[PDB]
RNA sequence: AAACUCAAAGGAAUUACACACCGCCCGUCAAGUCAUGAAAGUUGGUAACACCCGAAGCCGGUGGCCUAACCGUUGUGGGGGAGCCGUCGAAG
RNA sequence: CAUUGGAGAGUUUGAUCCUGGCUCAGGACGAACGCUGGCGGCGUGCUUAACACAUGCAAGUCGAACGGAAAGGCCCUUGGGGUGCUCGAGUGGCGAACGGGUGAGUAACACGUGAGUAACCUGCCCUUGACUUUGGGAUAACUUCAGGAAACUGGGGCUAAUACCGGAUAGGAGCUCCUGCUGCAUGGUGGGGGUUGGAAAGUUUCGGCGGUUGGGGAUGGACUCGCGGCUUAUCAGCUUGUUGGUGGGGUAGUGGCUUACCAAGGCUUUGACGGGUAGCCGGCCUGAGAGGGUGACCGGCCACAUUGGGACUGAGAUACGGCCCAGACUCCUACGGGAGGCAGCAGUGGGGAAUAUUGCACAAUGGGCGGAAGCCUGAUGCAGCAACGCCGCGUGCGGGAUGACGGCCUUCGGGUUGUAAACCGCUUUCGCCUGUGACGAAGCGUGAGUGACGGUAAUGGGUAAAGAAGCACCGGCUAACUACGUGCCAGCAGCCGCGGUGAUACGUAGGGUGCGAGCGUUGUCCGGAUUUAUUGGGCGUAAAGGGCUCGUAGGUGGUUGAUCGCGUCGGAAGUGUAAUCUUGGGGCUUAACCCUGAGCGUGCUUUCGAUACGGGUUGACUUGAGGAAGGUAGGG
């Protein structure tokens, strides 16, 4: 219930990068596997399938979960490419690696998981765990002295906080000023093309 | 004979009963005649919500409660104005008050020792 | 009725008791059944490591 | 039966029928009485039946025999031919 | 109508044929296979009908037999009950 | 004075366009099967044989109604005190008609929805007005006798009640007569008079708890009715208590419910009668919607309890764990005769592709009895079992080029598996080990005490990157390709098709893709299918205009005045339980799930308005239509 293979595979294949940079990611104009250097024809479902992979391998998700998410969308009021991006940023495993105390989402559910983080009072170890606004994360008393947290300290400065959020790095806080809108989450995926997706 | 009693509704191991008028003969989670109130007794002090006009009407017209709604009566005071005896009345305590804004301001201002003890975790990595 | 069975292996005989699931063999005119392998009588196809499922073989260490 | 208050029911229900069963037939006995009394004509042994019978008509819907609302319809009935014989 | 069977059948037009007239294509007969019809008959099933008989039971009679409460002119009577008959009546 | 919603593809030809079927991509399930399988949360789990059932349990309770004393318990030289609590068996009261099960029957006022009863009954409960009077005779238990293998049965004697039966006294019960106000026809209701009548029970630990009868309330049931929801005309006639009337009977009650008499009706091509299938619904699935399919859990109504029939008792009965009779079954028998009904819970056999434990507790909620403590509760709360469904989590995280070996491919250059590994540093959710340890109980109990689940959830500590990944697919639709083997063989396939020696389609391998504790296959339903087209199709040649006309029912209607207000439209009130569903808040660490507010409940009834249109009633007009007179053509 979890992707715990290669990611630099599934980047190639879905032809950017899905995390981190100056890697292996080099090889990139070509998907893994033999049969890697040919031409190729890209249908339409190819296209939307290409952009709905990219944002689940991007987020950790799987498919039930995410077909979930796009019903939740879906149903929303506005547009559902938005709502459905609002939905993967406001889970907490991204929240955390947006605010900047994991190097990756993947350590971030790591960390996450292991419960090393307290919302706003209660510990969660829900990766899923859907932040609402005006929410307080906090780093786990006990696990305020992480080799990850401490290398996310020594290194946040470099990243780039979103807009949505507030983080007091050296104290492990990380404040939700606002459930976060598309000018805010990065555009690396086409929601338009997933929600026309999820039509067929 | 008309009853006042609890239906029961919810999860497994989390009940939330409501305070119903039905019929002995009908089964317990049925077709009640009117719902006066809902108690829930997993969450802390029970919360109990009793409709005082329609309770104090099926008092008079005859209905009898069984012994959980008459301890629900005598703290919501329903079973001193009906049938007056001397007893505590005990209206329920409030189940506390949380609140999220006001927290959430005082964090964003909080600054100071956040980022305070947050350098003296440097200092902790430091011992780290 | 008349039931297809699938996969290079048989060993079903005059009386064996076998599980019989819908499924049409389209060169075959009144053939309208298939034989579950690995169901009663009927046994896996020997030499599968493909699709081992669909023809009832067990994985192999 | 299986249950020995069914068995207690059953001895105490055979006491019941026998019960309702001898104050059913006598006022059965009553009502043809007094309708014999009406066809034969007379006025005296007419009344007098009719009286008895409404009695026990009256008696027995108190006992539980018989509902009270049967009791007022044969009652009434019996009234009503007296009345004609009268007329 | 159905079983059965095919993955086409078809309309107009372009350059019933397009493997292109050494084309295509129809029906008997012979062989096999499958589904179906008829058929002397044969074997079941269901739903009732008309009669005969008719348990329980309620009701309607009758009760010479049996009856503690009621009434007595205190020899009993009233009323009830067993029994019996009749209608209806499951089953056969 | 805007919308929350609609995707196609392949295949007829040499090629094309159209028509058109077939097939596929989606969703779903009370599913099964194959391979595989870690955990948790919440649900669900005989769809077939309404097949036959071993065994335990599923309905009892009351000594404050009664005689009592067979047990325990106190007091006494072992019996004895019924003496007090207590208490088998027995009478008596109440309950047993609820709860629980199943869907066989039923095409029907069974159900949904809305009304009517001036045709109704209603124990316990609440309320209010009267009362609770005077007598009597038995009987179970017990005792004795007889009979029976048993089940048990019949005598003799004996005994108590809130058991049973006389009487008195009581309206709004019968009959009848005045009179007030009135409805919807039968009528309803207020007041007075005459006449004939109808009850009861006592008990206590003195704190209680009960009895009878009027009138209201509440509750539950009953009947009647308008409207609504299957198929079949290769079923056209059906009915004789049948349709109506009058008198009687019966019933809680109206009624051919029943009966006697009289009449000849009643239903039906707008489909009676017959056949087929089926419990109905809130809902569920699907769908842009309209619809289509469906009736598991949960909730409402109905029906049924071995098959058929019947009543009894009762306030109330298809009387599941009642009775009677018959049939079919099973069992006991001493052969004379007896006993029984899991579609209650668990379970067995059987059938089947297929569906669980002969579990724990009355702690919570609900129910029965008791004044109460309390007793009973296979309701219920829980646990066990199964990936059956939904949801959540894990099987690691960061770094790591020297792009290592090894597989596989190659153009022998290399490429690929691949940051993958090795190696380095981390983290400890779940699992395993160990500690702490609940809520549910503002309950219950005079108190003492009191949680089945349960050492459970939750949580601290420890272990090791470890105990934890499979399944399908890769010609097109359709995301993903090569090598080797095979050689129209073996085989594949949902359709098109593939295999005849270079197979991206068979088999294996490497690589890849989609999903992931699941993944596929099969079955079934809806979608795509506008492929029954009301939304939303067509009929010259593609399937489709009756050979033609007349004409019945039916459908439909030129201009206009007046009026009705049935359709139609707009308010109001009532109803549409709950759950579900949509949505706003809240709780479970999140989610599923749960609670709560609102909406929805697409209707129906009642009532008040509007009158443009449809229709009804009614009156005009002549242009449609027909007629008169004259003219007139023709193988009618
Ligand atoms: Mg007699
Ligand atoms: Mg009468
Ligand atoms: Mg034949
Ligand atoms: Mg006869
Ligand atoms: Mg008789
Ligand atoms: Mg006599
Ligand atoms: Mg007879
Ligand atoms: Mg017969
Ligand atoms: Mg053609
Ligand atoms: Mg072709
Ligand atoms: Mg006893
Ligand atoms: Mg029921
Ligand atoms: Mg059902
Ligand atoms: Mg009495
Ligand atoms: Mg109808
Ligand atoms: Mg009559
Ligand atoms: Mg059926
Ligand atoms: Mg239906
Ligand atoms: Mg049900
Ligand atoms: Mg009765
Ligand atoms: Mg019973
Ligand atoms: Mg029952
Ligand atoms: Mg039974
Ligand atoms: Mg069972
Ligand atoms: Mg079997
Ligand atoms: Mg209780
Ligand atoms: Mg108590
Ligand atoms: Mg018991
Ligand atoms: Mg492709
Ligand atoms: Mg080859
Ligand atoms: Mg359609
Ligand atoms: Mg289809
Ligand atoms: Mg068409
Ligand atoms: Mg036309
Ligand atoms: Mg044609
Ligand atoms: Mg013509
Ligand atoms: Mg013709
Ligand atoms: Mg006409
Ligand atoms: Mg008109
Ligand atoms: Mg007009
Ligand atoms: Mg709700
Ligand atoms: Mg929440
Ligand atoms: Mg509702
Ligand atoms: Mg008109
Ligand atoms: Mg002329």
């Amino acid at each position: 219930a979890r992707y715990t293979g290669p990611l630099t595979k599934k980047s190639r294949r879905l032809g950017t990068d899905l995390v981190g940079n100056d890697k292996s990611f080099e090889r990139r104009p070509y998907p893994p596997g033999v049969h890697g250097r040919g031409r190729t024809k890209d249908s339409e479902y190819s296209l939307q399938l290409r952009e709905k992979q990219k944002a689940r391998y991007a987020y950790g998700v799987l498919e039930k979960q995410f077909r979930r998410y796009y019903e939740e969308a879906d149903r929303a009021q506005g547009k559902t490419g938005d709502v459905l991006l609002q939905i993967l940023e406001s889970r907490l495993d991204n929240v955390v690696y947006r605010a900047g105390l994991a190097a990756t989402r993947r350590q971030a559910r790591q960390m996450v998981s292991h419960g090393h983080f307290l919302v706003n009072g209660k510990k969660v170890n829900i990766p899923s765990y859907r932040v609402s606004t005006h929410d307080i994360i906090d780093v786990r008393e006990k696990s305020k002295d992480l080799p990850p947290i401490v290398i996310a300290r020594e290194t946040f400065e470099t990243r780039d906080v979103p807009a949505w959020l507030e983080v007091r790095p050296n104290k492990g806080r990380i404040l939700v000023h606002q459930l976060p809108t598309r000018d805010q989450i990065v555009i690396d995926v086409n929601e338009q093309a997933i929600v026309e997706l999820y039509s067929k | 004979a008309t009853k006042i009693r609890l239906k029961r509704l919810g999860k497994i191991r989390t009940p939330h009963y409501r305070v119903v008028v039905m019929d002995s003969r009908a089964k317990r989670d049925g077709r009640a005649i009117e719902e006066i109130g809902q108690y829930h007794p997993k969450a802390d002090p029970s919360v109990i919500v009793i409709d005082s006009e329609r309770v104090q009407y099926w008092l008079g017209v005859g209905a009898q409660p069984t012994e959980a709604v008459v301890a629900l009566l005598k703290r919501t005071g329903d079973w001193q104005k009906f049938t007056g005896d001397t007893s505590p009345s005990g209206v329920k305590p409030q189940p506390e008050r949380p609140n999220k804004d006001d927290l959430f301001n005082a964090a964003l201002a909080e600054a100071d020792e956040a980022p305070r003890e947050a350098i003296t975790k440097k200092s902790e990595g430091a011992a780290a | 009725v008349t039931a297809y069975i699938p996969g290079v292996g048989h060993n079903l005989q005059e009386h064996s008791m076998v599980l019989v699931r819908g499924g049409r063999v389209k060169d075959l005119p009144g053939v309208r059944y298939k034989i579950v392998r690995g169901s009663l009588d009927t046994q896996g196809v020997k030499g599968r490591k493909q699709a081992r499922s669909r023809y009832g073989a067990k994985k192999e260490k | 039966p299986n249950i020995k208050s069914q068995i207690k029911r059953v001895k105490t229900n055979e006491k019941s029928r026998q019960r309702n069963k001898a104050v059913k037939s006598a006022l059965r006995t009553y009502v043809r009485n007094f309708r014999r009394a009406a066809e034969a004509g007379d006025v005296e042994a007419a009344t007098k039946a009719a009286r008895v019978a409404n009695r026990q008509l009256d008696k027995a819907a108190s006992k539980g025999v018989i509902h009270k609302n049967q009791a007022a319809n044969r009652k009434s009935a019996i009234s009503k031919k007296l009345n004609s014989l009268a007329a």
